[PDB]
RNA sequence: GUUUCCGUAGUGUAGUGGUUAUCACGUUCGCCUAACACGCGAAAGGUCCCCGGUUCGAAACCGGGCGGAAAC
RNA sequence: CUAGGGCCAGAGGCGGCCCUAACAGGGCUCUCCCUGAGCUUCGGGGAGGUGAGUUCCCAGAGAACGGGGCUCCGCGCGAGGUCAGACUGGGCAGGAGAUGCCGUGGACCCCGCCCUUCGGGGAGGGGCCCGGCGGAUGCCUCCUUUGCCGGAGCUUGGAACAGACUCACGGCCAGCGAAGUGAGUUCAAUGGCUGAGGUGAGGUACCCCGCAGGGGACCUCAUAACCCAAUUCAGACUACUCUCCUCCGCCCAUU
């Protein structure tokens, strides 16, 4: 059940990686109308600070993101939608077909959302997502960035 | 009070457009097509003592879902007989890439016995790739009307989803099944 | 239903989502598996009853969600007694056993159909 | 050096031999009174010390990290 | 006071092996589960034996067994026709899959080779299941059906030759008040300063060897964090970086 589940990988091949980036919009699209379905208020004056607890336990899996500030200065700045997310790395795909990936140590990611502009600490957010939407998200530390 | 709310989500995916007055008459008319042609399809079979043995026919449900798979062009015809048939018969709307799902209900499982056959046929589709078989029903695929899949995609950059949240009651598995265990 | 309500959002979110990947472009089914092993892991620590419709696709070997229904085989035989509709995928090789016949449509209509008719709001 | 026990709304504490978070005090409101102390109902208020692991699901079980307390 | 020991009931002893009287020790190795940015022959964590017990609500035939729900089947029982093959006659099964074939699938039955002569281990075949590919005849020869008995399946579910957890795999019996630990304090000593080095960066109008190179001399700077002996030692676990060794990942740039 452990290796049987890993025989190759669940990892991506050579093929993939060239499969014109433009269609992966329509999967950002998905993502676009599903915020909008979650919260249903963002006009006139709706909660700031339930926006971003929301997003605490929110699947964001392809969704736009930009690098901000990270410890490595050849981090900042790399753009793009993310397809994996395991424990301290999730994997993205950028502009013209070539995918990066960028680990969750110590860095900060930018999701623009339709009237929001959310920072996402990548050192506290790790520990395989689909658990971060159990369980288990306390206050400890600052991010010294 | 014991309601368990539970994620239930059958997204209709619904057939073509029940148009008995359009799906009537096409069903005749291959009727007059498969009857003047020829009937030696029992013939060859039975052997009662080889141009109508060539077709494809795919007749039966197994040899419709290996028809659908590698490459093919064709038409599939299916009836509904059986009240769980969607699990069969979800095949037929999920494979929609290079061809045309008919679903004659009402009438399709009366069009097997009057055509000098076998029993009652489910599934009915026939591959006819380079060969011209009756040129009048190519000319009925773009007459009967096709079915849309808004479970992928719909062919547009805009996607449907809903909240189908149904939540169970205890209660009323209760006063119907009326079982205890203690 | 209050807390939980948040929950039925981010399963059927990631359900589409792999959906989306195959309409475009198939035979790469990376992401299909992934989106559907973290489906099944949220369900599996958030304590949540899907229906047998849906999962009866997840194919709960490892994970696919749409490849039994448009690459695999799936098809009708009669092992023993009744018929049994087989499904079957390519990759971990586990089969799901699914009778249909018309003398049990009434049974047919027991697990799901009686929610239909049931459950009100 | 030595041993055992404990961490639970604001305090004092239950509870659980694993799937629900609460009783007493106090606050707010309500019952009552010309306006009241009691009685009584109800609500606001949760990092169940922290992380990992087991399990379908740990306030709980296990492991580690602290913390606190009782006495020679 | 040798606990490399004895006593009563037991007869069971935690995958196997190896090292140690330091067995909640370590190493090698097999199987399984959980899981991780080295496709994975990988790293890390946990569990292996036997017996007993437990495992929410709902759904579901069933969450210990049996009964009961429904279908299929006849080396069983009973009735009717006896008109018991007629032009292979009759009836049943069959695209809602009959027949045929494939296989490092089975914890199934049997033949059965060898290691062996207790459980058993591996190569191979048949029958029965499982799964896959490919689509037309096949079955019985007085016949048909009900009831009873037995066998098999049963869209659930986190799970149905299961898995996980708890408990049990023994109980009990042996000490000396006498000076002074390569630190030995106990109202609880001790990691000091300066100077010169080592190693790790940086520099030279300096010297020698003469292969553009190298060595020496001199000058500036880093040398820490975690933390504190209280009888001592071995081992596991945890908190660590001035550093060295092994194994790699991601991204940038170059060819
Ligand atoms: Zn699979």
């Amino acid at each position: 059940l452990s290796a049987r589940q890993r025989r190759e990988l669940r990892l991506f091949d050579i093929k993939p990686e060239q499969q014109r980036y433009s269609l992966f919009l329509p999967l950002h699209e998905l993502w676009k109308q599903y915020i909008r379905d979650l919260c249903s208020g963002l006009k006139p004056d709706t909660q700031p600070q339930m926006i971003q607890a929301k997003l605490l336990k929110a699947d964001l899996h392809g969704a736009i993101i930009s690098v901000t500030k990270s410890k490595c200065p050849s981090y900042v700045g790399i753009t793009g939608i993310l397809l994996q997310e395991t424990k301290h790395i999730f994997k993205i795909i950028t502009k013209e077909d070539r995918l990066k990936v960028i680990p969750k140590l110590n860095c900060v990611f930018t999701v623009e959302t339709d009237g929001f502009i959310s920072y996402i600490y990548g050192s506290k957010f790790q520990l395989r997502s689909s658990e971060r939407s159990a369980k288990k998200f306390k206050a400890k530390g600052t991010i010294d960035l | 009070l014991v309601v368990k709310t539970s994620l239930n989500n059958p997204y209709i995916i619904r057939w073509s457009a029940l148009e008995s007055e359009d799906m009537h008459f096409i069903l005749q008319t291959l009727e007059d097509r498969l009857k003047a042609i020829g009937l030696q399809k029992i013939e060859d079979k039975k052997k009662k003592n080889p141009a109508h043995v060539r077709k494809q026919l795919a007749i039966g449900v197994n040899e419709v879902t290996r028809a659908l798979e590698r490459r093919e062009l064709l038409l599939v015809l299916v009836c509904k007989s059986v009240k769980p048939a969607m699990i069969t018969s979800h095949l037929i709307q999920l494979s929609l890439s290079r061809s045309v799902p008919a679903c004659q209900v009402p009438r399709l499982s009366e069009r097997i016995a009057p055509v000098i056959g076998l029993k009652c046929v489910l599934a009915l589709a026939f591959k006819k790739n380079t060969t011209d078989f009756v040129d009048e029903v190519r000319a009925i695929i773009p007459r009967v009307p096709s079915l849309s899949v808004p479970w992928l995609q719909d062919r547009i950059e805009d996607s449907g989803e809903n909240l189908e949240t149904e939540p169970l009651e205890s209660q009323d598995r209760e006063l119907l099944d009326t079982s205890f265990e203690d | 239903p209050v807390k939980d309500r948040e929950a039925f959002q981010r399963l059927n979110f990631l359900y589409q989502a792999a959906h989306c990947v195959l309409a475009q472009d198939p035979e790469n089914q990376a992401l299909a598996r992934f989106y559907c092993y973290t489906e099944r892991t949220i369900a599996k620590r958030l304590v949540l009853r899907r229906d047998p419709s849906v999962k009866r696709t997840l194919c709960r070997g490892c994970s696919s969600l749409l490849v039994p229904g448009l690459t695999c085989t799936q098809r009708q035989r009669r092992c023993r007694g009744q018929r049994w509709t087989v499904q079957t995928c390519l990759t971990c090789q586990r089969s799901q056993r699914f009778l249909n016949d018309p003398g049990h449509l009434l049974w047919g209509d027991r697990p799901e159909a009686q929610l239909g008719s049931q459950a009100d709001s």
